[PDB]
């Protein structure tokens, strides 16, 4: 059937951030999880740009 | 007045391409949803009655 | 194998100065490469079908 | 007896345009839709900049 | 050989006639030795009030149980003893009592119909007995998942309107409702300009009138006046109701967006679009090869046990959608497909498929008006809803107009980016979240 | 062997998707224009002449 | 009929012998690249055939593994080579094309 | 002011094929090829072949592949449906007139050019399971299926649905043989509604001259008697008790047809006491609550079963069967009215007339007649026939029921359902 | 049941019995398919109190001594408040059950009501079986005495 | 049951290099697949060591 549910890559993404079930319940204290990720890549990004001059 | 089946009672299975499969001869059931409490599934491992290819505007 | 050798040829020409034989011979390796991959192998393959009766 | 089923009254959350059983929601739709769409539209504009 | 076109003109014009009353007596004479006469009333349940509710339904139960002139059970005895069939149904918008009978019997047929529709002996003995029954009915009804799900769709689609109500009402009214309540509903609603005498068979239209005049003279004549209210518009809501119950082995889901009422011209187009999506059932022959993309995909990957599109018409609104049934792990996919099909029809309906649907509609149209009864019931209903009786030829004419564009247009008007009314029953753990179903009501591509 | 896609329907398909395909390029360019402040192009837009000359 | 056709025939009997599947007891149809049309045709083969074809490819893959080849006696003789899949493959395609044509109108 | 109608035209070809048609100027057409290939022609070695057959009506034919039959038909909004009984099979195709030419073709390919390809048929066996499942979800199906299996040892005992042990086991060769065996000119009839006689005839003579199967409408059912009982737990016990009656067509079989209507068949008024129902009144008298009963009446080419079918709570079963039984027994005793037989007569006829109001209904009547009689007997005379039933005739029919070897099938909590023995 | 009914004889004898009686002996050794998943613990409870009582019980000991069994019995098996007799009393009836199968071999049993166990007649019958013949006595034999 | 087949990480590894089915057939020309990987990490390793001085 579909596309998002069977494509080897897409599945992965889909079962991790699209369909994956989560408590209707969790509060703001469940943001620093993804905020950590943002911080990881933002470090990685600026970090990379600083390195082409450092 | 042949038509063994619509002579009411013996069985007559009907398969289709577009419409739904039927089974339908004569024996009561009829004066039975009257003296009530005759359940029935609601599409339990099943099909669908009345079936289609009857409409309007 | 023509593709291979042609690549062995191509590498070799790549490593010789832009003068004498080397120019035109390289210009051939080139065309051949493209001519082989783009027209020679496919037709060669269609033929093998007709030879098998496929 | 599944006919005892009531659908809870929602006035308490309903936009003003959708409060009267007397009239269509057909009319208020464009606007209600427009409003929330305009909201994201602008948001993207904001994200764009 | 006589063509289809030509064949449509062959159908005899439906004779309509008005009683000095408000009764419209109509007919479609044919050659048959048998026929169907009955009364169609513009009484329903959208006409009843929160507490009145179940009234008509309670009345329909009482309807054949004795009149003033024909008491206890002789009504049956007479009807039965002449091998006639007495029948009655009632919906949110219409009520009908009809007799199936030998053509020669048109007279007493009518006499009977009159007596029923006018002199209804709602005896306390009965009205009492009857509540125990209607209670039972509701208990059985609760097992038909389908029956439930459609009531729920109605229940939430029309949140707040009278239309939101069911035909039988909640147990409460069936238990509390009194004769005064009944009597009142009858008097309020069962009046001439709201009822039609319809027939079909081997009868000369003149006879109908003679009878119509003979036993129905005496309704709105000296009546009507003040206290006859009109129909209030009903607000469609676009919500969802999910009655989770993992004890049931299959799920019923039933989605819809508000459609326009009976008389709107864009129904014909909506119906063609519908035919294109079609229906399905597991006893269908041909799976993979069904034309309908839904039907096919469904059948090949087993995404359901049966689905079916629809278009329910009411006064100035209606529900328009599909309803399906399936394994607990197939509700998503099933929804996915159905939804994507609607949009495809909104954004890119191809020319060829629209012809199939027009063809499917003609075959249904014609195939359905086969036999006195259906025709009789089409006359009545037609008069109640269209004001006229729309001749086949016209429907063909109407269908013909419709082409691809017409579909993608009308479809887009009703289905594109509109909020649905969702109704789910059964093991709906996987029925998509409402935002999600709503987000599926349009696509980012187009 | 793209002839599989050569028939009436296919024509109707691409036809229906034409106004959309058109609009998607209208989004696509204006998007590149504005993200690179296209000297060559922007100058013509009445306002957005924040480059005097 | 004469020199001309036996010439093309032996060109083939050559290319065939040249192809070399024979030396691993294969058959031309065993070497066919499986796509959709093919895959279905294989499905449609009867028990015996199917069963035979799997033992065939199995022998070959076993050969191809240990890089040997079959004794000359047992190589598969050109045109003693049964073209078992063709009728199915033909009809499987035949079918697809119909839906394909049906899809254009 | 409708036009005066036309007449059905009817033709027997020397090869045995019957052809009949009617030009109702209908905007649509119905064509049905009726075949004597009903389930009774299966045998201990191929039970179900006619089921899987009934189901294989859109597998590929020579000259029409599966896809096309499907796509082809749907394209014109037409329909293709095959319906079997213990005696016939009826391939009925329907559409608007301008389109018969294309349905008539498919029709023929299916009935006369079926390929039954290995892998298409394998693919379909499962549907026997799904199909039967869907059908057997009404107690009556099994009961009548068992009733029949009990009553006969022969052919009429064969079931409409494929024996479970046979699912997945009926072969394409069996389908092949079943067609050559039974779908031939002398066992075929071709009915046309909305087509013209010269066409059907031509179609017939061009396309339906097939012959080399068997010959008669039987192995000739041996009646036997006996009873089958299914322990169930369905709260309601379904039971049917019955005796051998009269073959279809015959005069006796209208005495019986009249009887059913004295004893009582279906209801005629939504939710009624069924005042005019000998059985239902005879039951309520002694039984106080949920129950239904009706006289049962099957009639085949060379036999028939008669009696009644009851549904009641597991403990009243006996009382209901025993009350039901005596009522018939009481007509056998001569206690039959006259205005009563008269009333019956009326229900019957009106019912019959009613039975063919519609096309789909009329086409089926003509189709079966063709095969049962090789005639087309107009309503006027069928009615004239029902009229000839003497009150004594009915009594006698009942007398026959009451006195002849019996057959019972019942399913549910049988713990209070009597035994026959015990009847 | 699956494992048991894989010998034709099981069903045949099961059906033989169901056919022969209407009563109690007709009940089957294996649970009716419609009952699987439906027999309740209360039914088990009732079935025990109903039938597992002193008057319907016997206790046999091989390799134990009489005073122990007796003590065990008197201490532990004095249970009583179920039913009383060795019957509802089977009503014999007759009849026959037939299963369409396709097993290449047809299994069939034909039978009449005989004599109750214990009784003298039932040894006349026990002797008969051996005249007519029961099992084989020699690996692969003609069964001369049969 | 087991351990290697159900532990979220282990599975991964197991279905990629322990149990995963492979042609009994493939030849030496199926080594440069893993040889490429070795080359990737060997580049990464020495590459890393050179970077703490470069
Ligand atoms: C814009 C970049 C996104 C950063 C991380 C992506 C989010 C995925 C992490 C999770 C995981 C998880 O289990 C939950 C549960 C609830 C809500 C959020 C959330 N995540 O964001
Ligand atoms: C010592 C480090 C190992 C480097 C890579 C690990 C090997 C995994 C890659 C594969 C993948 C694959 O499909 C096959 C197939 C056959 C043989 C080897 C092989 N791999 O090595």
């Amino acid at each position: 059937t579909n596309i998002r549910k069977s494509h080897p890559l897409m599945k992965i993404v889909n079962n991790a951030f699209i369909d994956l079930p989560a408590p209707s319940n969790i509060s703001s204290w469940w943001n620093f999880g993804s905020l950590l990720g943002i911080c990881l890549i933002l470090q990685i990004l600026t970090g990379l740009f600083l390195a082409m001059h450092y | 007045m042949l038509s063994v089946a619509a002579r009411s009672g013996p069985f007559a299975p009907v398969l289709s391409a577009t419409s739904r499969g039927v089974a339908g001869a004569l024996r009561p059931l009829v004066q039975a949803a009257v003296p009530a409490t005759s359940e029935s599934p609601v599409l339990d491992l099943k099909r669908s009655v009345l079936c289609r290819e009857s409409l309007r505007g | 194998w023509a593709l291979v050798a042609d690549l062995l040829t191509l590498t070799w020409i790549g490593g010789q100065p832009v003068e004498h034989p080397y120019i035109t011979i390289g210009q051939l390796a080139s065309v051949l490469y493209f001519l082989l991959i783009l027209v020679l192998m496919p037709t060669a393959g269609t033929i093998e079908n007709k030879l098998l009766k496929w | 007896s599944h006919t005892d089923i009531k659908v809870p009254d929602f006035s308490d959350y309903r936009r003003p345009e959708v409060l009267d059983s007397t009239k269509s929601s057909k009319e208020s739709s464009e606007a209600r839709k427009g409003f929330s769409y305009l909201v994201t539209a602008t948001t993207t504009v904001g994200v764009a900049y | 050989t006589a063509t289809y076109a030509q064949a449509l003109q062959s159908v005899p014009e439906t004779q309509v006639s008005q009683l000095d009353n408000g009764l419209r007596v109509a007919s479609e004479q044919s050659s048959q030795p048998t026929c169907t006469v009955g009364v169609w009333i513009d009484a329903g349940s959208r006409y009843e009030s929160e507490k009145n509710n179940g009234a008509g339904y309670f009345v329909e139960h009482l309807a054949f149980k004795g009149t003033k002139n024909r008491p206890g059970n002789a009504l049956e005895k007479e009807v039965e003893s002449m091998g006639a069939h007495l029948n009655a149904y009632s919906t949110r918008e219409h009520t009908a009592y009809y007799i199936k009978a030998l053509s020669k019997d048109l007279p007493k047929a009518v006499e009977l119909l009159a007596d029923i529709v006018q002199n209804c002996s709602l005896e306390d003995s009965q009205i009492e007995k009857e509540r125990d029954v209607i209670l039972q009915e509701l208990q059985e009804n609760d097992t038909s998942m389908r029956d439930v799900v459609f009531n729920y769709l109605h229940a939430t689609a029309f949140q707040g309107t009278p239309l939101a109500q069911s035909v039988e009402g909640p147990s409460e009214n069936v238990r509390k409702l009194s004769r005064a309540d009944l009597t009142e509903y009858l008097s309020r609603h069962y009046k001439a300009p709201r009822m039609v005498l319809a027939a079909a068979g081997g009868l000369e239209h003149r006879q109908l009138l003679d009878l119509a005049q003979k036993h129905f003279s005496g309704l709105s004549g000296t009546y009507d006046e003040d206290a006859v209210p009109t129909l209030s518009p009903c607000r469609f809501t676009g919500s969802q109701i999910c009655h989770r119950e993992d004890g049931l082995p299959l799920a019923h889901v039933a989605i819809a967006v508000e459609g326009p009422g009976w008389a709107h011209p864009d129904n014909v187009a909506l119906q063609v679009a519908n035919a294109i999506i079609g229906h399905y059932d597991c006893t269908y022959g041909g799976g993979a090869h069904l034309s309908s993309p839904l039907a096919s995909i469904a059948a090949t990957n087993k995404l359901c046990q049966s689905f079916q599109t629809f278009n329910i018409c009411y006064a100035d609104t209606g529900l328009l959608g599909a309803h399906f049934v399936c394994d607990h792990m197939s509700i998503d996919d099933m929804m996915f497909v159905l939804q994507g099909q609607w949009m495809r029809l909104c954004t890119s309906a191809t020319e060829s498929e629209v012809l199939r649907g027009k063809n499917l509609l003609r075959n249904a149209l014609v195939s359905h008006l086969d036999g006195t009864t259906p025709v009789c019931e089409d006359i009545g209903r037609s008069l109640l809803t269209y004001g006229r009786r729309i001749p086949l030829a016209e429907w063909e004419s109407r269908i013909a107009e419709v082409d691809a564009r017409v579909v993608r247009e009308v479809c887009s008007k009703y289905f594109y980016d509109q909020c649905p009314a969702v109704a789910g029953f059964g093991p709906i753990e996987q029925l998509p979240d409402y935002n999600r179903i709503r987000s599926g009501m349009f696509w980012l591509r187009f | 062997m793209l002839t599989r896609f050569l028939g009436p329907r296919y024509r109707q398909l691409a036809r229906n998707w034409v106004p959309t395909a058109q609009l998607w390029g209208a989004v696509g360019a204006v998007g590149l224009v504005w993200a690179t402040d296209w000297r060559l192009i922007l100058d013509w837009v009445p306002y957005i002449n924040g480059k005097f000359k | 009929v004469s020199a001309s056709s036996r010439w093309l025939e032996g060109i083939r009997k050559w290319y065939y012998n040249a192809a070399g599947f024979n030396k691993l007891g294969l058959m031309r149809d065993d070497t066919i690249h499986e796509n959709d049309d093919v895959k279905e045709a294989i499905r449609r083969l009867p028990e015996n055939l199917y069963d035979d074809r799997v033992f065939r490819i199995k022998r070959a893959l076993d050969l191809s593994m240990r890089q040997q080849i079959l004794p000359k006696e047992q190589w598969t003789k050109y045109e003693e080579d049964k073209s078992y899949l063709e009728p199915y493959l033909k009809e499987v395609i035949r079918e697809r094309k119909e839906r394909e044509e049906w899809a254009k109108k | 002011v409708p036009p005066h109608p036309q007449d059905l035209e009817f033709t027997r070809l020397p090869n045995g094929l019957v052809i009949a048609s009617l030009e109702n100027y209908a905007p649509a057409s119905r064509i049905g090829l009726f075949i004597k290939a009903g389930s009774r022609y299966e045998n201990s070695n191929n039970l179900g072949t006619s089921h899987l057959l009934r189901l294989a009506s859109s597998l590929t034919t020579k000259g029409a592949s599966s896809f096309k039959i499907t796509r082809g038909i749907e394209a014109v909004g037409g329909k293709l449906s095959v319906t079997s009984t213990r005696e016939n099979m009826a391939y009925t195709v329907e559409c608007l007139r301008d389109d018969v030419d294309i349905l008539m073709e498919f029709l023929l390919n299916v009935t006369t050019a079926p390929e039954f390809r290995r892998w298409e048929v394998a693919a379909l066996q499962p549907q026997l399971r799904i199909d039967k499942a869907v059908a057997l979800q009404n107690p009556q199906a099994h009961v009548i299926e068992n009733l029949h299996a009990a009553a006969y040892r022969n052919a009429l005992a064969n079931s409409l649905y494929c024996p479970d042990y046979r699912i997945g086991k009926v072969t394409p060769v069996e389908l092949h043989d079943y067609v050559q065996n039974h779908f031939t000119s002398a066992r075929m009839a071709l009915i046309g509604l909305g087509v013209s006689h010269p066409v059907l005839k031509q179609v017939a003579e061009q396309f339906l001259n097939i012959r080399g199967g068997l010959g008669l409408s039987g192995a000739k059912a041996k009646y036997h008697g006996g009873e089958i009982r299914e322990q169930n737990g369905d709260s309601l016990v379904h039971a049917a008790l019955v005796a051998e009656s009269a073959a279809i067509g015959s005069a006796e079989a209208n005495a019986f047809s009249v009887l059913q209507h004295v004893l009582g068949a279906g209801p005629h008024v939504k939710r009624g006491s069924n005042a005019t129902s000998s059985l239902y009144q005879a039951v309520a008298k002694g039984v106080h609550q949920p129950f239904d009963v009706s006289a049962f009446n099957a009639s085949y080419s060379d036999s028939g079963l008669f009696g009644f079918y009851t549904i009641s709570q597991a403990a009243s079963a006996g009382d209901v069967i025993k009350a039901a039984y005596n009522q018939v027994k009481t007509i056998a005793q001569g206690n039959l009215s006259n205005p009563d037989v008269q009333a019956a007569k009326n229900k019957l006829k009106a019912g019959y007339l009613m039975s063919v109001e519609s096309s789909e209904g009329f086409l089926d009547e003509v189709g079966s007649q063709a095969l049962a009689a090789g005639s087309y007997t107009p309503p006027s005379t069928v009615l004239q026939q029902i009229d000839a039933v003497a009150d004594a005739d009915v009594i006698n029919a009942a007398k026959k029921f009451v006195s002849g070897r019996k057959s019972m099938a019942a399913s549910g909590n049988l713990g209070h359902t009597p035994f026959i023995d015990e009847l």
